[PDB]
RNA sequence: GCUAAACCUAGCCCCAAACCCACUCCACCUUACUACCAGCAACCUUAGCCAAACCAUUUACAUAAAGUAUAGGCGAUAGAAA
RNA sequence: CCUUCUGCAUAAUGAAUUAACUAGAAAUAACUUUGCAAGGAGAGCCAAAGCUAAGACCCCCGAAACCAGACGAGCUACCUAAGAACAGCUAAGAGCACACCCGUCUAUGUAGCAAAAUAGUGGGAAGAUUUAUAGGUAGAGGCGACAAACCUACCGAGCCUGGU
RNA sequence: UCACACUGACAAUUAACAGCCCAAUAUCUACAAUCAACCAACAAGUCAUUAUUACCCUCACUGUCAACCCAACACAGGCAU
């Protein structure tokens, strides 16, 4: 079982037009327009990055690279950690007495 | 606009272009300058540019209405001829 | 200027420069009265207050302290013999306050 | 009960049920706009 | 107030208003060609003259077509001659009992083809007569480009035959490389035909696709003033000091 | 129309979902369902259904314990946490259940059978002849499809060749692979179904709208079928 | 309910009035915490030289001579500007990095 | 793929304009299908060892079915044409 | 005699003749008259009233041939070309 | 007075006058008169005295009601999300009783305050309770604790458009 | 002019109150509120964050009046906190 409903998720993208399944031609497109249009095929842009950085709109690299990144799963503490067992466990993680 | 014209022979300094709506009527449609491109703007790409083929007979109608107008007007001034021309 | 499309600065742009201004201004006569160097001012909508600030200190140079600005609805409780309503033009007023305490009084005319 | 009171005045509700959005997302209200435009009407909608 | 021409000649006037004046001849002439489609849904009758029954007398006949609807799917796929019959039937096949309609529909299937021309293998929701005529054709490639425009009645067959005349008559390296000899052998077995790249390119093409192709064709942004008034300076200087 | 429903969650958490009810309505506006809607707020509890499942860099059998026992508003059935490892999980809480109580998960077919308890899960591969289960799998891996409301008990009949002829509380016999993941014992929260309502009160505040008014002729379907017990649906 | 009521900023509710306003054209944006960020770039700059030793006026006088009409052309200033066009017996043709781009208008009136 | 007859028949409309149809020419009457049809066994020569049903260079009555899932995909046979036909002909005189 | 009564000129209908309009300046599909930032949109046999005294099959969208052939609960009606 | 009906002031409908608008368009055939005649009409159609041409003859207002798409849940029926309200007293889908929800009865009103009002006696008033905001359910339909009730004052199925 | 809220000009109503609002990637909130500690109950319940990247310019815009809203009327009528 998998949690995640299809229509909750993206919806699945529109079928490739048929005229690109055809090597090799020039498709004719509305990319020259600037507008959405029923008829005429539909194209297909390239990857579009910004070039100079913004505060606001920034997108952080994936969480692989990064300037620091180790393998060994290692493990935080902080206030909002509820243990589960209490005591025992603290002992155990901090080798002391009660 | 002169030197414009003599810079890059461009005219109108507002950029824009020419293009067809709901309606169907030619609009010159205004740009309105953005910052992202045309091909993932939310909003831009709700603002549609087609008129569809049942708008025809609106169209139709209003081309007759214009025409009946212009009638209208040119007989109005053939009247006015001639009650002139019969005056004197 | 006003009705005139402006340059979106982005993030590495330019200073926005405005030459030839269209948009102008007009003082008034005090109301209720209102408190010592307290000028009034007549302002058109396409107008914000550090605009009119930059104005001030720019053409007249007067030492504009603080500024409090609002917008006022003209009448329309008129009717023609056509039975349509007619809608006063509306204008932006704001309330300037000179610096240094330099009291200023709106002249009169007509002696 | 007093049956000459129904309207309850909302701008939100009104330019919700007749707004330039809803009367062009649909053919219905772009054939309503059409039609009205047709006839000369100096509103064309709320 | 009346207009100047009947309603069913606003096409063509637009035809020949502006932009699509300037379209080629050829795509003009093979709009206007509108040629008859070929009989499928009834059976045509051979003899122009049949003797009707109850009086030896020859009465003039023809063979009026079937108002056939052609869906989308029609259109994204290559389908015979035939489509969605849109009419209505009796109940025991006699007018003294009600009248209800129906709408009929083809066989559709999923077969894999493969061009030689283009060198793919594609994936097309055909049909039984379709296939007949492929075979009758000896050939998929021989098929299509023998079924002209408004009988093949699909978009997707159309850009295909496009795409074979554009392969047929460029005569480029592109099928296979290294092997010459193929090519040869392909473009031998396919003669007959090869549409002139001028021609070949407004083959299957829309209205709306070709006006957007000529206004990308003849686009040209405007030319600084410039470089012009810079020429007519030179020109006049050469016709001052040299003639 | 406009409707969005409030399953959208993709990776497992323990906090409550704020639940959306929904009244018998689809996506479109109308009803489907007569005798739905208006009641009381719930939070829905993300539940994991697949019992056997070894968590990340893992693939043996582990063993989890008890925390607490909780009740569920969305099933009949009550639940419980139970944390195991490094990680934790809702489970359907079965009878006898205390809280602390640790609960093993194997699933290595072996040999003989296996005295399963009343908490540990194994495959019926290893559970005896004639043993109540619950939480049936269809397939492998598939997850609890079938038995699982309150009170609820499946025993075991026998096994052929490599399956296992398992039999619903409804009479109604059904064969499965016997490589499949089960659970033993019977559901909690007994005695659910002498649950004496007292008023329309909870009945309401449960969340169903009462009958309609129209006077109905009970048709020639509204007399007592005595239909016999119908094939052994296999899965094979 | 009124048709021939223009909307504007003094009708609708909280919401719509506090959105739409007069022509406030943008100087700036918030941040989260209803703080508003007063761009210096955006805000405005009205250059105004000194008006020292002005020579003309508000006002002409009559006694002036009055002079035909003739708007200035583009073939009236190559003429003018023409130069490097008579030595040959400097010109910006790309100005995409310009900092006054002349075809996009990019600078204020 | 399903032949239609027309119903009432039509009134002529000489050859210039289209003939006027009517609400009532809709109606149609069902006169035969192309399926439910005796299917026929295309002709198909072979360019490869296949099965005792088939020898090589050898044409025969092949089925529809056959012929189009495995014979014609696989380029193990060819449609009768002329050109295949001679140069099978040619093939066998150059033994 | 209080109240009243008339003015006729703006403009309208017919064809006779050409085929029409359409961005100075900002603003307009989000809530239309809103300077500003990450997502599907197209092609559909029109029905029905009414007449046969009901009503189901039926009922209309230059001249002559000709209101002929022909079709039609073969009755009310429809109705071409060479 | 007019209309009806065998029969009228009848107490059968119509009506306060004045100024404007307001209700018979034509057909195979037939009658009368012109022009020529076994022919005439400015091709076509009719001929054992015929044809051509003109003149002369066929009313208005009035329903219930259907089709296709718009417009309609801002009031009413239901559902969804986040909020608000319920003094006090006696002591649990408890009882009396503020606010509050609806109106079993009297009286006034009946072109009135209101195209559904005014006072108490009325049932509830920590719960199947009321409500501020927004969204969804539209007619061959929606909704419905069935009243075959409601869906913008008249719903045995709301109005408009074009057939009418 | 019941007498005037009627006809033309005058100017109001100035934000600190409310609205106009959140960069990305993996990722997690089991012990409801009811003076919540004794007493507990069923209808199982409204409010939280962790590490990294980049970020340093800061006060722009709207509402602010009245005897006022929906009922053809200056309407014993209807309206929440
Ligand atoms: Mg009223
Ligand atoms: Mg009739
Ligand atoms: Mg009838
Ligand atoms: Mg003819
Ligand atoms: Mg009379
Ligand atoms: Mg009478
Ligand atoms: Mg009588
Ligand atoms: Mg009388
Ligand atoms: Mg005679
Ligand atoms: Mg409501
Ligand atoms: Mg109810
Ligand atoms: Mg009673
Ligand atoms: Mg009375
Ligand atoms: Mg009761
Ligand atoms: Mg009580
Ligand atoms: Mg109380
Ligand atoms: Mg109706
Ligand atoms: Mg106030």
């Amino acid at each position: 079982y998998e949690w995640g409903v299809r229509s909750t998720r993206k919806s699945e993208p529109p079928p490739l037009d048929r005229v690109y399944e055809i090597p090799g031609l020039e498709p004719i497109t509305f990319a020259g327009k600037m507008h959405f249009v029923p008829w005429l095929a539909r194209p297909i842009f390239p990857p579009w990055d910004r070039g100079y950085k913004d505060p606001r709109f920034y997108r952080s690299p994936p969480l692989h690279e990064h300037p620091l990144y180790k393998d060994q799963a290692c493990y935080i503490f902080h206030h909002r950690c509820r243990l589960l067992e209490g005591v025992k466990q603290a002992l155990w993680l901090t080798k002391t007495k009660l | 606009d002169a030197l414009r014209l003599l810079q890059t022979g461009q005219e109108r300094a507002r950029p824009g272009a020419w293009r067809r709506d709901i309606f169907g009527r030619i609009i010159w449609h205004k740009f309105k300058q953005w910052v992202i491109p045309w091909h993932l703007n939310k909003r831009y790409n709700r603002k549609r540019f087609f008129a569809l083929p049942y708008v025809d007979h609106f169209l139709r109608l209003e081309r007759e209405k214009r025409a009946r107008i212009k009638a209208r007007k040119e007989n109005l001034e053939r009247k006015k001829a001639k009650i002139l021309l019969k005056k004197f | 200027a006003r009705n005139v499309v402006y340059p979106l600065y982005r993030l590495g742009g330019p200073q926005l420069r405005v030459f030839r201004t269209n948009f102008f201004i007009q003082l008034v006569r005090p109301g209720v009265a209102q408190p010592e160097d307290t000028v009034q001012f007549r302002i058109p909508m396409e107008m914000t207050r550090v605009d009119l600030r930059n104005y001030l200190e720019g053409i007249y140079n007067v030492p504009v302290a603080a500024v409090r600005t609002r917008v006022q609805h003209g009448s329309n409780k008129r009717r023609d013999h056509r039975n349509v309503r007619i809608k006063k033009p509306d204008y932006k007023v704001a309330y300037v306050q000179l610096a240094h305490g330099q009291t200023f009084t709106f002249p009169d005319l007509f002696p | 009960k007093a049956r000459g009171n129904e309207y309850q005045p909302s701008n939100i509700k009104r330019k919700n049920k007749h707004g330039w959005v809803r009367r062009l997302s649909t053919p219905a209200g772009v054939q309503v706009i059409l039609r009205r435009m047709l006839k000369g009407r100096k509103s064309l909608s709320h | 107030p009346l207009h100047k021409y009947p309603v069913w000649l606003w096409k063509r006037l637009q035809l020949r208003e502006g932009i699509c004046s300037r379209l080629p001849g050829h795509y003009l002439r093979s709009l206007e060609e509108e040629r008859t489609p070929t009989p499928v849904h009834y059976r045509p009758h051979g003899a122009k003259f049949k003797i009707n029954p109850k009086n030896g007398q020859r009465e003039r006949v023809e063979d009026v077509p079937i108002p056939i609807y052609f869906p989308p799917e029609s259109q994204r796929g290559l389908w015979g001659g035939e489509g969605w019959i849109l009419g209505q039937i009796y109940a025991n096949n006699d007018k003294l009992s009600k009248r209800l309609k129906k709408v009929w529909k083809p066989q559709l299937f999923e077969r894999e083809f493969y061009s030689e021309i283009l060198d793919k293998k594609f994936t097309v929701t055909v049909t039984m007569r379709t296939l007949d005529l492929i075979d009758e054709a000896y050939g998929l490639d021989f098929y299509i480009l023998k079924t002209p425009k408004e009988d093949l009645c699909s978009k997707f067959g159309m850009d295909l035959k496009r795409g074979m005349l554009l392969r047929l008559a460029r005569q480029d390296p592109q099928l296979h490389p290294e092997d010459p000899e193929r090519r040869a052998a392909i473009y031998d077995k396919y003669k007959e035909f090869a549409i002139p790249e001028e021609e070949a390119e407004w083959v299957g093409l829309t209205l709306e696709e070709a006006i957007e192709k000529q206004r990308l064709l003849e686009e040209k942004d405007p030319v600084p003033l410039f470089k012009i008034y810079v020429a007519e300076l030179i020109q006049q200087l050469q016709q001052q000091a040299l003639s | 129309a406009n409707f969005v429903s409030w399953k959208s969650r993709t990776k497992y958490t323990i906090t409550p979902v704020k639940m959306r009810k929904s009244g018998g309505r689809d996506h479109t506006g109308r009803i489907r369902v007569h005798g739905i809607g208006g009641g009381h707020k719930q939070r829905y509890r993300m539940i994991d259904f697949l019992r056997f499942r070894p968590e990340e860099t893992k693939s043996g059998p582990f063993e989890e314990k008890v925390i607490q026992v909780r009740y569920d508003p969305c099933r009949s059935a009550d639940i419980a946490l139970v944390a195991g490892g490094s990680r934790k999980r809702w489970i359907i809480a079965t009878e006898n259940m205390q809280a602390g109580d640790t609960i093993l998960n194997s699933n290595h077919i072996g040999r003989m059978a296996v005295a399963a308890r009343e908490g540990d899960a194994h495959p019926l591969g290893a559970l005896p002849v004639g043993t109540l289960i619950n939480n049936v799998e269809s397939e492998p891996g598939r997850g609890a499809q079938y038995i699982r409301a309150a009170g609820t008990c499946g025993v075991l009949l026998r096994k052929v060749n490599g399956t296992a002829i398992i039999q619903l509380p409804s009479k109604r016999q059904m064969q499965v692979l016997e490589t499949c993941v089960a659970t033993v014992g019977r559901v909690s929260n007994v005695d659910h179904n002498k649950r004496v309502i007292g008023k329309a009160g909870r009945n309401r505040w449960l969340g169903k709208r009462p009958n309609s008014g129209r006077w109905h002729r009970k048709g020639g379907w509204a007399g007592r079928k005595i239909r016999p017990l119908p094939p052994m649906k296999s899965y094979v | 309910a009124d048709r021939m009521s223009k909307w504007t900023s003094k009708r609708g509710p909280r919401s719509f009035r506090g959105r739409k306003g007069r022509g406030a054209k943008g100087i700036g944006f918030l941040t989260s915490g209803w703080r508003f960020v007063q761009i210096k770039e955006m805000v405005p700059e009205f250059v105004v030289p000194d008006l020292t030793g002005f020579k003309l006026k508000p006002y002409v006088s009559y006694l002036a001579p009055e002079s035909e009409e003739t708007p200035l052309t583009a073939a009236q200033l190559f003429s003018e500007a023409v130069a490097p066009a008579i030595e040959k017996d400097g010109f910006e043709p790309t100005q995409e990095g310009k900092l006054f781009q002349l075809y996009p208008r990019n600078f204020l009136r | 793929t399903v032949i239609v007859e027309r119903w009432w028949k039509v009134p002529l409309a000489g050859e210039g304009r289209k003939p006027r149809l009517h609400r009532r020419h809709r109606v149609y009457k069902l006169v035969e299908d192309t399926k439910h049809r005796p299917k026929e066994n295309l002709e198909l020569i072979l360019t490869q060892s296949v099965e005792n049903v088939g020898v090589r260079g050898d044409l025969v009555s092949v089925k529809k079915s056959l012929g189009r899932n495995r014979l014609l995909p696989q380029g193990l046979a060819v449609y009768a044409s002329p050109e295949n036909k001679k140069l099978f002909e040619e093939e066998k005189l150059l033994r």
